[PDB]
């Protein structure tokens, strides 16, 4: 009798795609087609911050658009000036497995997590002249993937055991729980807002969580592989989410659908991360040949390309006034592009 | 049995599907509304003189 | 006439090793600047030191086979000088190749040395310095005369001088190549009696993949090693200067395209 | 965070004396430290600076080749040794910890003082010397450099201090507008380059003491003559 | 680094940067090798001085005045596609193999043809143990090994039956640059931090070798 529910949740998909192809009227390309195209791209690297020995595999900039944070394999998590190249603190890992790190907005803290299931929060104003972790949020039976701060007590986390979660740092247990994907997640993206956020699994699959409340609001299916990495869109009502399929794809809150697509014949590899820039007009996305390619976010033509790095690009991030970007590789070196 | 699995899906499938939508056209016009009324300070979409950058 | 057959020869294969040299060197240049790993790798710059050190021997070599028996007394003993320090930092740079063939195939784990390229450098351009100054504090270069068995000059270099009990040619040439010759050989028997000493462990007893690797590295160094013992034991004439251009002809190739093979991906 | 002086006392002029600072709850290897002397009734005065690895090393030019600063990591000591004493070396000496990085807070912990007794350079003026005051009215004080404090990479090298009644000075604001870890927000620092202002705008009690300048944008450091605040 | 506090930022740089790089140098000498298998097999216990210290479990046994870690990722649960790349630089992987039950066979023959032919692990040598080879030699008469490998043909007993499974097992190879060094772990009367270690020696030579234009 279960075919029954089965049949009744197949119409119900069937009556969304419908109302899909109903609200589809135009298409982004078609409309945009007479604005006129930004000329090539000429990124140039300023700075290139050296000084860990293995593979990075994440960074992230702080809210004052000068100091970053990078995550690398040989256990360490150094914090950068980014415009003199110094190197502020380096702090020392209980466990060398790690796959992301995130920045404080408020600066005070910094997260990481990876194999070893635990995200563990660093305090970094600490009245002794050392940093100290915090905590060490132990909730998860899967490698953390993503991990983002709301507040200085609000982290929001999502692991390779088919679940996000947010946590209440200063308490250390989870308020809520967002359930409901099948594969493992590997990225999550807040909202220029902080009230919604979206997370893509390798069920080839975005959903569209709120906080406050803890259910999906909605789900974008278009890609054909797994999505390593999702960006939010300045205003908030649009994303951008990077596969393994070498497709970058636009999705919108509001029509519930796809709004263009970013691939190219001569790319082959997947994408690694995705970033905008501080307008909108320019998406750029990282790839395992490599390189690093600017896209035009209206026109779907490849505007640049940053190709500096001698081994995959992990980790891509704009920054927050939009002044330079910078590019993390497996190869240890850090660039600051602009 | 496995009855709660779907139940629970056609469940969110069902609060999911009825969602007020506007049409592509009055999307793809708000994008670019906003990557358009954005371009005075987009120091990598319009590159800053080499005075003010401190990347330099 | 027989001097021109031998200076025309000689200096054909001096240019066309210079030229596959330079090039090595050039090629060195390039990948250093252009990638950040070339920084801290030291078996590129061994390679390119030996390379940069056989250039200049040529180099030395032009030089005195053209302005040889001109000028004053004080002209070749400098040249004379400068041959045989760049002779002896080529002797010393083969030496440490195999030393280096050491830390990587016998003595296999912890081979970090703080500032390893800079002793070794310091050993390498400057024990033949100080063997320089010591056979040239006794005044034992000057005009070397190639003769021929036709009791008559053929070729005339600015070299170790006759002075008919010749002691400081055979100790600081002869015997400096054997030395490095015997310590080359030592290693190489030290890698093969440790490569088929694991093979007997491993239980990958004869279908084992090193003791190929080793036989084939053991052949080529053994070939290198009669080519430069024969290339200086044997008297040059107009006969025997052919040989030796191919020598340093294959002595350039080679190197030039084992350096390209091995650092272009 | 803990700091004790030790190695007061009388001496004669000509003779020599040790103090030692023994540090206690941080992490003392990673932290610069100073000595800051206090004349009888006077202000304060630099010593000498140790930086974090004893690397660098400097002193006033009025102690030079008399003193000499030294630290001891393992058992977190910090040593000023005194050779050839004069009547001048009269004072109160303080120990002060500084760390340095984007964004730190120097001279953020002083020590509380081992008084001994024997038997060109920026000037910086607070030109008041004293302010009635009661405790409700908003009231500033006054600072002025002989030198643009303004660097050229935007920060501007400014430092207040409030000396309590006998007690160590403690900081306020530093790079003349970030307030110190645990300072009320009645305090703000405002001014420009040879001109700066501290306004303790809704005055309360425990604010009555003695407010000292200081600049830091070029050893030795200079601090200033001390306006006073009573009621 | 102008100003003093400037100076002051450097200097702290340059003592953070000369920490990094002795840390670096002393985490370079040892020897990371990642434990594989089926579970049930034995990967737990191949070298009994072994001082363990759910994620990665690390163990850091040490042997002639080498320090080896070994990283067993089973009891992840996940998609090994996701995380496995983070090992994509260790020496070796150990595989172990329980000789004794004939119903994980090809489970664990399909798991080493995966991450034998993985597109990481393209270079990296494997070190194959068959534990519990005397429960297999005790069992082999009563079960023959034609329950599991219908395909057997020859005298059917211990040794035959062995090389042929450890054949079979390296027949999955493909690839050069990469040999498989077998052994045949008992359990109870071995001790093979012996055999970890020539077959690592023999590794790193054969890394070296190849570092320097012999292939
Ligand atoms: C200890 C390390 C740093 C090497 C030092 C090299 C030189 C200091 C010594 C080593 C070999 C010595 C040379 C060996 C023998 C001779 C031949 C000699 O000429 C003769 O007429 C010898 C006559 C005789 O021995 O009866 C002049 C000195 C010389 C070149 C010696 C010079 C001094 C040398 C170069
Ligand atoms: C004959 C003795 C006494 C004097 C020899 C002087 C000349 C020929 C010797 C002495 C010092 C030697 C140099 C020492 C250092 C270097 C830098 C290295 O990167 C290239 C080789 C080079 C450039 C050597 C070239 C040959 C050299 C210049
Ligand atoms: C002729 C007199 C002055 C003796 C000269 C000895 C020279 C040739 C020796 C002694 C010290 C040696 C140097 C020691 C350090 C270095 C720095 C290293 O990065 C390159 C090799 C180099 C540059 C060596 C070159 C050869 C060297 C300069
Ligand atoms: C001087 C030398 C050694 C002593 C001798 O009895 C005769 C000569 C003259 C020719 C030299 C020879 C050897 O040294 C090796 C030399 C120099 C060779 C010509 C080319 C040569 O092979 C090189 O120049 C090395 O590249
Ligand atoms: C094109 C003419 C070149 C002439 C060659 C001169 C001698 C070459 C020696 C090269 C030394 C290379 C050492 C590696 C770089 C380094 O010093 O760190
Ligand atoms: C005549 C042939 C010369 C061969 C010389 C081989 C020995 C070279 C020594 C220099 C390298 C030493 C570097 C590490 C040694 C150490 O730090 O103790
Ligand atoms: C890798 O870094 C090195 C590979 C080659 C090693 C060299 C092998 C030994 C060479 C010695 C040759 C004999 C000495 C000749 C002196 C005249």
């Amino acid at each position: 009798e279960l075919d029954q529910l089965r049949q009744e949740a197949e119409q119900l998909k069937n009556q969304i795609r419908d109302a899909r192809k109903a609200c589809a009227d135009a298409t982004l390309s078609q409309i945009t087609n007479n604005i006129d195209p930004v000329g090539r791209i000429q990124m140039r690297t300023r700075r290139t911050l050296r000084g860990h020995l293995a593979k990075i595999y994440a960074m992230h900039w702080g809210t004052d658009s000068r100091l970053l944070v990078s995550a690398s394999q040989d256990g360490k998590l150094i914090i950068w000036d980014s415009y003199t190249t110094n190197k502020v603190h380096a702090i020392p890992l209980r466990s060398s497995w790690v796959m992301t790190c995130a920045y404080a907005p408020s600066g005070n803290y910094v997260a990481c997590g990876g194999l070893d299931n635990i995200c563990s929060i660093y305090n970094l104003k600490t009245r002794e002249g050392n940093v100290r972790v915090s905590r060490e949020l132990a909730g998860h039976t899967g490698y953390l993937s993503c991990c983002r701060f709301l507040d200085d007590n609000q982290i929001v986390t999502s692991s390779g055991d088919t679940t996000c979660a947010l946590w209440d740092i200063e308490t250390g247990q989870q308020t809520t729980t967002f359930t409901g994907h099948t594969g493992d997640v590997m990225s999550l993206s807040l909202a220029p807002d902080t009230r919604l956020f979206v997370s893509g699994a390798c069920d080839a699959s975005a959903k569209l969580w709120d906080v406050r409340e803890g259910m999906c609001r909605q789900t974008f299916t278009g890609h054909e592989s797994d999505i390593n990495a999702i960006c939010f869109f300045p205003n908030g009502n649009a994303f951008a989410t990077g596969s393994d399929d070498a497709t970058c794809r636009l999705f919108d809150l509001r029509a519930d659908q796809e709004l263009m697509t970013y691939s190219h014949d001569n790319i082959i590899c997947g994408i690694t991360s995705v970033s905008f820039s501080k307008s909108g007009r320019l998406l750029l996305a990282g790839y395992d040949d490599f390189n690093c390619n600017v896209w035009d976010a209206l026109k779907a033509d490849r505007a640049g390309v940053l190709a500096g790095h001698d081994n995959r690009v992990s980790c891509l991030g704009v920054t927050d006034d939009g002044m330079a970007v910078a590019t993390g590789s497996w190869d240890s070196f850090l660039k600051i592009w602009n | 049995a496995s009855i709660a699995q779907a139940r629970k899906l056609v469940e969110q499938l069902k609060m999911e599907a009825n969602i007020d939508r506007i049409k592509v056209s009055k999307a793809a016009a708000d994008l670019m509304a906003y990557c358009e009324a954005h371009a005075k300070e987009d120091p990598l979409l319009t590159p800053v003189p080499a005075s003010e950058n401190p990347f330099r | 006439s027989t001097v021109h057959i031998l200076t025309r020869i000689s200096q054909a294969g001096c240019g066309v090793s210079m030229i596959f040299l330079a090039f090595t060197i050039i090629l060195y240049a390039f990948l250093r600047l252009s990638r950040e790993r070339f920084k801290s790798e030291d078996a590129p710059k061994i390679h390119v030191a030996l390379g940069g050190s056989l250039f200049l021997l040529n180099l030395a070599f032009l030089v005195n086979v053209g302005s040889g028996s001109k000028g004053s007394d004080a002209a070749c003993w400098a040249r004379g000088a400068v041959f045989h320090y760049f002779l002896l930092c080529a002797f010393t740079w083969m030496g440490l190749e195999a030393f280096h063939l050491y830390l990587l195939a016998v003595r296999v784990f912890n081979t970090y040395f703080g500032h390893y390229f800079l002793k070794l450098s310091l050993v390498g351009w400057g024990l033949p310095a100080l063997m320089v100054i010591g056979t040239g504090s006794a005044n034992s270069y000057g005009l070397y005369t190639i003769r021929d068995r036709e009791n008559r000059t053929s070729l005339e270099l600015c070299w170790f001088r006759e002075g008919t009990t010749m002691y400081a040619l055979y100790i600081t040439v002869h015997g400096y190549f054997l030395i490095t010759f015997l310590f080359g050989m030592v290693v190489l028997a030290l890698v093969v009696w440790k490569i088929f000493t694991l093979s007997r462990a491993t239980a990958v007893k004869e279908r084992g993949k090193n003791r190929k690797k080793v036989l084939t590295l053991l052949g080529l160094s053994s070939l290198v090693g009669v080519t430069w013992g024969l290339a200086i034991f044997t008297p040059l004439g107009l006969s025997t200067v052919y040989i030796f251009a191919l020598f340093n002809s294959l002595q350039g190739v080679f190197i030039c395209c084992w350096f390209t093979i091995l650092y272009l991906p | 965070v803990q700091l004790v002086e030790s190695g007061g006392g009388l001496v004669q002029p000509g003779g020599s004396r040790k103090l030692s600072c023994s540090a206690s709850g941080f992490a003392f290897s990673s932290f610069g430290m100073h000595w800051v002397r206090q004349a009888p009734e006077k202000g304060l005065e630099w010593v000498a600076y140790i930086s974090s690895g004893s690397g660098t090393i400097y002193y006033a030019d009025t102690v030079k080749g008399r003193f000499t600063i030294s630290r001891d990591d393992p058992k977190n000591t910090l040593f000023l040794q005194m050779t050839s004493l004069r009547s001048e070396d009269t004072a109160m000496y303080y120990c002060v910890r500084s760390i340095y990085y984007y964004g730190s807070s120097p001279f953020d912990f002083w020590g509380q003082g081992t008084t001994l007794t024997v038997s060109s350079d920026i000037v910086m003026t607070q030109a008041t010397s004293s302010v009635p005051v009661t405790p409700g009215e908003s009231v500033s004080i006054s600072c002025r450099s002989s030198k643009s404090l303004l660097h050229s990479n935007g920060n501007t090298y400014l430092y207040w201090f409030l000396q309590r009644p006998g007690q160590s000075p403690q900081l306020l604001i530093y790079r003349m507008s970030n307030l110190a870890s645990g300072v009320p927000d009645r305090f703000s620092g405002s001014g420009s380059g040879t001109a700066f202002t501290l306004t303790i705008s809704r005055l309360e009690a425990e604010d009555v003491g003695v407010y000292y300048c200081m600049q830091h944008l070029e050893y030795p450091l200079t601090f200033g003559a001390g306006t006073k605040l009573e009621l | 680094t102008l100003s003093a506090e400037e100076r002051a930022a450097l200097e702290r740089s340059k003592a953070i940067e000369k920490n990094l790089k002795e840390d670096g140098i002393s985490a370079a000498k040892d020897v990371k090798l990642l434990l594989l298998g089926a579970d049930n097999s034995g990967k737990s216990t191949i070298v009994k001085q072994m001082k363990i210290i759910t994620g990665i479990v690390e163990t850091h046994f040490t042997f002639k005045n080498l320090h080896f870690r070994l990283f067993d990722v089973g009891g992840q649960r996940s998609e090994r596609k996701k995380w496995i790349h983070c090992f994509e630089d260790v020496t070796a992987i150990i595989f172990c193999v329980d000789l004794s039950d004939y119903n994980r066979m090809h489970e664990s023959l399909m798991l080493f043809d995966s991450i034998c032919n993985n597109k990481f692990f393209i270079d990296t040598s494997i070190i194959l143990f068959l534990n519990k080879k005397d429960l297999f030699g005790e069992k082999i008469k009563k079960s023959p090994l034609t329950i599991c490998f219908p395909e057997y043909t020859g005298p059917n007993t211990y040794e035959d039956a062995a090389a042929y499974i450890q054949a079979q097992f390296e027949s999955k190879n493909r690839s050069p640059n990469k040999e498989i060094y077998c052994h045949m772990t008992c359990a109870t009367d071995t001790n093979n931090a012996q055999v970890i270690f020539d077959a690592v020696t023999d590794i790193i030579i054969a890394n070296n070798l190849r570092g320097c234009g012999l292939y």
